[PDB]
């Protein structure tokens, strides 16, 4: 009986030298798993700054079943980054000149929402790498801002479909060692005053820098909620749109002039390393563009521009929501811009108010 | 003496110096023998045996025409040792003319002209006839202009190249050799005369009237305007013009050094009864740019400088009635810093035609030598057609495989440009 | 004095050759014999391109003749105009390549290249200034297209300052007299492309319409075929052995021709061809040669030129004439075919004037184009040979000579670059 | 303490083993995680490359020497890192030439050194671990710092050294990852447009052939093909090719100046777990001098040399218009590169330029076509 025992004494032996090897192997493999994954933040990065400025991007909407006998625009496609839209009236053609308009990619009414999502895509990885993201629905009344955010259930929106990405990611990074917590707030800016859509309980709300960055800033009294799942954040969007008292029955104005600002806080940290992200995505659902407050619509479009003439002062604090969006406006940082136009003749006035913004990024940029 | 010399490289050199000569020798009665059954001593080494030997250089690549020439009539009144000859020409290129034969007979040839040099007593200048597309006509006629301006420089260096016509090009890549040349003649040319074939060609057909104009004729005219200019040099006049003041009257910059010939009295002689042939009205015909010998409307540039030179029975009283009338023209355009540049070459010797030619006798003739800006299109035109060729770089693998590189030909065409800039800066 | 080597390879071409000599021996006026008799002195100044100097005043050709049948050019030699040949030219072998470029270019040319080489080194060092060689040869046989594939590979890499004229017979496009003449033809243009830098491409079809249609033959006999190639081969020489008034050569239109090294291949023509009567109908003047030499229906080789651009059009003339109508007239072509020439190539003619006319006729017009339309002829080659490659059809008589297979796959890929930038130059 | 010694270590035994998979498994998925981790990067790294380039010029001007720095040199004015102006102090030809400005990828300081160039060879390498053929170009003239950064010195080392060192230590990272590598060094010289062999003083025929395997792909029969095994001996194949490239350089200029020497690494990586094989190659090509022909004694040949770069402008010029034919049989040297210069391969071309006057012309040339290639 004891011969076996002695067996059993060198397979503990070697057994003990086996996974030693095999666990000290497998550390040099993982360290090498770190490096590989942080240089491909960099190139996911530097792509976005090689495009230059995701802004620029118009989405053209198809007319609905109620709006088959309003009367269209001539919208000229050219490649696929510049349209123009000419007015049916051919007494007004002549007088136009020239109503063409450049952007980095053109959305057609046959666009579907995964093809927003390919572009939408890339700046979930920009997010994982502590970098700060924005995504602007702009136009007038009608247009599609809250489609292209929120859309329906049949078509999903940007915010459901970042959702999605960004778990997928997530449990895959796991084997990548960091671990991350996704921080929701769900505010709306009705007119230069800020409203929680988590909580009925009124409060007084505040913008201050931050106490451990003095380029970031925080939200006072905001509800932070933690996101476990795809399905928790559903939740908390439909406690959001609920809350946000959708009187387009009686007093649209009240509900479209209010600017919907959903921001996410990524936070990364890597245990038996060192990990510090801040990164944030902004899904800011615009309110209407049209003409007359528009403190905060008027700011963000003086901001944006002075950005691209590296103005050395932006006037952050001028507006409630860009102020809001001071750390989420910097320069190493990627921007993004969709301009939601209706086809329509009666539109073709404020078709141009929202196009000519864009003509004025890329002859500033 | 200020005797002159003069110099022929390519085909049309050559063809031109032969009908040349052929007037030289007819304008004094030198047989083709060479002796004369003072004047001449300019252009002919007279020895004391009846031999008055010319003072030509003809060089070629090919033996071809140099071959004629040594089988007309006139072999025995050339110098034997004189006419230099080559075995393969530069075709077309440049390159060739410039860089791999033109190098290889250069030592001879410049042998020969200081030889002849020393054989004059007073050296008066250059003449060199001439292409553009030519390949000899550039290469060679470029290194030969460095190579003078290298050995003399004070010298007077005259050029009677033909421009390439704006619509016909006979060689498909006369661009790259006239830019060459261009570039590489600017700083060594003195002086540079325009002539062109399909001016010279309209001229004969609406002035001559001839309908079957072969290269003979072309040659008596270019003959006829060589023959002008050299007058007041083989001849006396009231006023003589040597090559030395051409160019203190002609450019005003050092750059712009491009005149175009002119003659007025080109009618045939079934014409020449119907006409009094009067100073004013060839005075007014050479101002026609119908009558330009190259292919440009005097009337859309204005004049830089006018030199004429008269020979027959005029009288100065004439000329200066048909300059102030001239003067109050209305499309005779011209530039304010330089009112008044007329220089007249009055001369009395009378125009002398060759038997069996296409002029008529006239009593008096004026070949008009223009400087204009309205050369700017046709240097515009011509380096567009560079830029054409350029692009697709066609052909430039012939001339980086001969001698240059892509980057020369880039230099030469925005030396060319620079020119148009201080062209047009001048014009205004 | 600016000499040429004349180069015989395969039946086809010796006899094309054969024709050539003995209408350049009319021009000179040779009897047979070789002895002069002509009467102009011009014809001595440039006797020394074609002919040696040989004692008693006679003068032999400067050519030399490879085949690998003997019997060829033992008609010729009993043939007029045999005799005139000196006999040590006549280099030949016994086997014979029987159409197969096989043999031609890898066992019999290896043990003959060496026998032809040697001569050509000895007629080569007989002259003043060499200016280059010129092959008369076929694409269709073997020995026409296995010598000449190893000779201009061999000429070119010890004489690479000198000149390459291949006339080389493309093979007609409907008309096949060889089963397998995509093999030689394709494998032929693999070594063109390479060392030659200007080949003249003939087609017996288009020859054949020649004849039948423009000049009304009945009886198209090849005396008459390889007549119209040898008059039209003479004038492209004739302003380098005759004085004009713009003497041209093969090294002008050398440079002329070709923008590119690999675009080579031109289309000749040759514009005064009245019919048995119709000469008596017909003016004789500049005009009538100048649309005549400009239409599909006189083009040698069997492409239509309106399905491409001409990138380059060469003209040389001869006889007596003013050139301000060759001038306007080639300035006239250019306008009313504008579509039918490159655009970023103005004024792309060249003019070469001649003076002495070929004897018993008065004018005479050499067209040299090197318009796009070759490459529908090199596809119509290129979808025969792709036809008859993957179906391994006769690739035993070849690949068992001592090729790899790929080797095909050379000359299928390297011509069909060849094809690929006439249409990229034609937009 | 035997009997209850038996049970302990068998329940050790479970414990080990149940370690023993728990750790094969995850072994597993990191490595084959790595493997596309790597993979994504290198679909990432050269779409970087895409953006910014693919071909890429770069222009080092060379610092003159204490006694050469009191000759007369051309004005150099950098207006950023980007864009480099040199100016001709001549007035006269300041009135024709103008003002001489042109932009680039990157301009290098006279005392920069190495430093940015080793900073440029960690994403070009990166192409190569991607299994890219890539290629550089040094073009320049006689004496304007070619052969200072392509071989170096031994106080500081060229891009030839640097990259060697580099390449070794970067494959035994990619051992770790079961990457076997097998890299082939290759050596060939261009002169007279007829090829040659550094590597073997026999004199043998050389012509360019495609692969075997693919058309694309492109060899050269009866060369010395080497197998590297360990830096050293690398090192000694470059090195025996300078002594058997012996010849007049700057003393006389006779066949070095103006040459083409073609030095191409194969390396063919290997997966045995993943049966997956990964093919690259690295092109470090110097180029001739672009010195205008004025040596009349064998000028015959100098117009083959600026040929070949006459040719191989037109061919990078081809690349950039989205030419559909682009002559690479025109010449040797771009036939045989044609892997490495079309379709996903990447070119940095690397320009080297004299300060002095007397180069200014030729300097002048040097960057007017490059930046050609950046205006495009
Ligand atoms: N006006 C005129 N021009 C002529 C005459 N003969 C030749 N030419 C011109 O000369 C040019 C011919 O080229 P050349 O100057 O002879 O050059 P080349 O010696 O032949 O050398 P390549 O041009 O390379 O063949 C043509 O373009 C004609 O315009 C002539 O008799 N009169
Ligand atoms: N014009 C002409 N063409 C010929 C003549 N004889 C043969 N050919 C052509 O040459 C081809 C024959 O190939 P060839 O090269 O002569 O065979 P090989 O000598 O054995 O290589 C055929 O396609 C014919 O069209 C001839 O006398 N005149
Ligand atoms: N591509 C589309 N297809 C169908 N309906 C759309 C589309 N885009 C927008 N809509 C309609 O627009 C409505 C959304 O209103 P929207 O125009 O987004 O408000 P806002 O004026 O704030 O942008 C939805 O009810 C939807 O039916
Ligand atoms: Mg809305």
């Amino acid at each position: 009986l004891s011969t076996e025992v002695v067996h059993l004494r060198q397979r503990t032996e070697e057994l003990l030298r086996c996974n030693e090897q095999q666990a000290a192997e497998l550390e040099t493999c993982k360290e090498q798993l770190f490096q590989s994954n942080m240089e491909r933040k960099e190139l996911h990065n530097t792509v976005m700054d090689l495009r230059g400025n995701i802004r620029v991007f118009c989405r053209i909407r198809p007319p609905l079943e109620s709006e088959e006998n309003r009367m269209c625009c001539t919208w000229t496609y050219h490649d696929e980054s510049t349209v123009e839209l000419q007015s049916i009236d051919a007494q007004a053609k002549s007088k136009m000149g020239q109503q063409i308009f450049s952007f980095d990619q053109v959305f057609h009414p046959l666009s579907s929402q995964s093809d927003i999502f390919e572009m939408v895509s890339p700046l979930i990885q920009s997010a994982l790498d502590g970098y700060n993201i924005c995504i602007f629905a702009y136009g007038q009344t009608g247009s599609g801002k809250t489609y292209t955010m929120d859309g329906v259930p049949e078509s999903v929106g940007v915010i459901p479909r970042t959702v999605d990405l960004l778990f997928d990611s997530i449990r895959g990074y796991r084997n990548l060692g960091w671990e991350y917590e996704i921080k929701a707030t769900f505010l709306e800016i009705k007119n230069e005053v800020l409203y929680d859509l988590l909580s009925n309980e009124q409060k007084d709300m505040e913008i201050r820098m931050a106490k451990n960055n003095k380029n970031d800033i925080y939200v006072s009294n905001i509800t932070e909620e933690t996101v476990l799942d795809p399905n928790h954040l559903r939740h908390l969007m439909h406690t959001a749109k609920m809350n946000r008292a959708t009187a387009s029955t009686a007093g649209n104005e009240r509900s479209s002039r209010s600017h919907a600002v959903t921001k996410l806080e990524l936070i990364g940290r890597h245990a038996e390393k060192q990990e510090i992200s801040v990164g944030s995505i902004n899904l800011v659902d615009l309110a209407g563009s049209e003409s007359p407050i528009n403190r905060s619509l008027s700011e963000l479009t003086n901001v944006i521009l002075a950005l691209l003439q590296k103005q050395d002062h932006i006037p952050y604090r001028n507006s409630k929501l860009t102020h809001l969006l001071m750390p989420s406006l910097g320069g190493n940082s990627k921007t993004l811009m969709f301009i939601n136009v209706s086809p329509f003749q009666d539109c073709f006035q404020e078709s141009v108010k929202s196009l000519r913004f864009a003509a004025s990024v890329n002859s500033c940029k | 003496m200020r005797e002159c010399i003069s110099i022929h490289v390519g085909q049309a050199g050559v063809q031109i110096g032969n009908a040349c000569w052929e007037l030289y020798c007819l304008e004094h009665g030198i047989q083709p023998d060479g002796q004369m059954p003072d004047s001449f001593n300019t252009f002919f080494s007279e020895t004391g045996a009846g031999k008055h030997v010319p003072r030509a250089v003809f060089v070629d690549l090919e033996p071809t025409v140099i071959d004629e020439v040594r089988t007309g009539t006139y072999r025995q009144l050339f110098h034997p040792e004189q006419l230099i000859t080559g075995k393969e020409d530069a075709a077309n290129n440049y390159a060739r003319g410039h860089y791999t034969i033109g190098k290889e007979i250069i030592d001879l040839v410049l042998d020969r002209i200081r030889k002849l040099a020393d054989q004059c007593t007073g050296l008066q200048g250059f003449l060199v006839f001439h292409s553009f597309g030519g390949g000899t006509g550039s290469g060679f006629t470029s290194l030969l202009m460095e190579r003078l301006s290298v050995d003399y420089g004070k010298k007077s260096k005259l050029e009677f190249s033909i421009y390439p016509a704006p619509q016909v090009s006979t060689a498909v890549v006369e661009p790259y050799n006239s830019i060459l040349t261009t570039h590489t003649t600017l700083e060594h040319s003195d002086c540079a005369f325009m002539v062109d074939n399909e001016a010279i060609y309209d001229i004969c057909r609406r002035n001559l009237d001839i309908e079957r104009p072969t290269y003979t004729n072309l040659n008596r005219l270019i003959s006829q305007i060589v023959s002008s200019i050299t007058a007041s040099l083989r001849f006396d006049g009231a006023l003589n013009v040597d090559l030395t003041e051409f160019q203190t009257n002609l450019v005003p910059y050092p750059r712009i050094h491009f005149p175009l010939a002119t003659y007025a009295p080109v009618i045939s002689a079934e014409k020449a009864y119907h006409e009094q042939l009067s100073v004013a009205e060839i005075t007014n015909a050479c101002f026609e740019p119908a009558n330009q010998m190259v292919k440009c409307d005097p009337r859309h540039g204005k004049y830089m400088a006018c030199c004429l030179l008269y020979r027959g029975d005029v009288v100065p009283k004439d000329v200066n009635a048909a300059i102030a009338t001239i003067k109050t023209k209305r499309s005779i355009q011209f530039v304010d810093w330089c009112p008044t540049g007329f220089k007249v070459g009055i001369n009395y010797q009378p125009p002398t035609v060759v038997p069996g030619g296409d002029l008529a006798k006239v009593q008096r003739a004026v070949c008009m030598l223009s400087n204009t800006t309205a050369i700017a299109e046709a240097w515009a035109r011509l380096d567009h057609k560079f830029d054409l060729m350029y692009a697709k770089r066609a052909f430039v693998h012939w001339y980086v495989g001969e001698g240059m590189e892509e980057g020369e030909f880039s230099e030469a065409r925005e030396d060319m440009a620079a020119l148009e800039k201080d062209y047009e800066e001048v014009g205004v | 004095m600016r000499e040429i080597v004349h180069i015989q390879a395969g039946q086809c071409g010796n006899q094309i050759g054969a024709k050539f000599w003995e209408v350049i021996s009319d021009e000179h006026g040779i009897d047979p014999t070789g002895t002069y008799h002509g009467d102009s002195d011009l014809q001595l100044d440039r006797i020394s391109v074609y002919y040696n100097e040989a004692t008693g005043g006679k003068y032999v050709p400067r050519a030399i003749l490879v085949d690998l049948e003997p019997g060829t050019m033992d008609s010729v030699r009993s043939g007029p105009f045999g005799q005139i040949f000196r006999p040590d030219n006549f280099v030949f072998g016994q086997s014979g390549a029987g159409n197969n470029w096989a043999k031609g270019h890898y066992t019999e040319g290896a043990e003959l290249v060496d026998s032809v080489l040697d001569v050509v080194r000895k007629e080569a060092e007989s002259c003043d200034c060499l200016q280059g060689f010129q092959l008369t040869h076929s694409l269709g046989g073997g020995t026409g297209s296995g010598m000449g594939t190893l000779l201009i590979s061999k000429i070119r890499e010890e004489y690479p300052d000198r000149i390459m004229n291949t006339f080389s017979v493309v093979p007609s496009p409907k008309v096949s007299d060889t089963v397998v003449e995509p093999y030689n033809a394709t494998l032929s243009v693999h070594q063109l492309v390479e060392n030659t830098d200007e080949t003249y491409c003939i087609d017996n079809e288009a020859l054949y319409d020649i004849c039948f249609r423009t000049l009304k033959l009945t009886t198209p006999t090849y005396g008459d075929l390889n007549h119209l190639v040898s008059a039209t081969m003479s004038g492209v020489t004739t302003c380098l052995r005759f004085p004009g008034q713009l003497n041209a050569d093969l090294r002008k239109l050398a440079v002329n021709m070709v923008p590119f090294p690999r675009l080579h291949f031109f289309m000749p023509g040759f514009a005064p061809l009245t019919s048995r009567g119709s000469q008596q109908y017909r003016a004789l003047t500049v005009p009538e040669l100048t649309q005549q030499v400009f239409d599909a229906k006189n083009m040698m080789a069997a492409c239509d030129p309106r399905h491409g651009r001409y990138l380059t059009v060469a003209a040389v003339f001869r006889g007596r004439m003013s050139m301000k109508e060759v001038d306007e007239q080639m300035l006239n072509v250019q306008n009313k075919n504008s579509s039918y020439f490159v655009e970023w190539i103005p004024n792309n003619v060249k003019t070469a004037v001649c003076d002495i006319p070929p004897r018993g006729l008065k004018m005479a017009v050499t067209f040299i184009g090197n318009s796009t339309a070759i490459q529908e002829l090199f596809k119509r080659i290129s979808e025969q040979f792709t036809a008859m490659f993957r179906r391994k059809a006769f690739l035993h008589w070849y690949t068992g000579e001592g090729m790899d297979e790929m080797e095909f796959t050379e000359a299928e890929s390297n011509m069909n670059d060849l094809v690929s930038e006439y249409q990229q130059y034609q937009d």
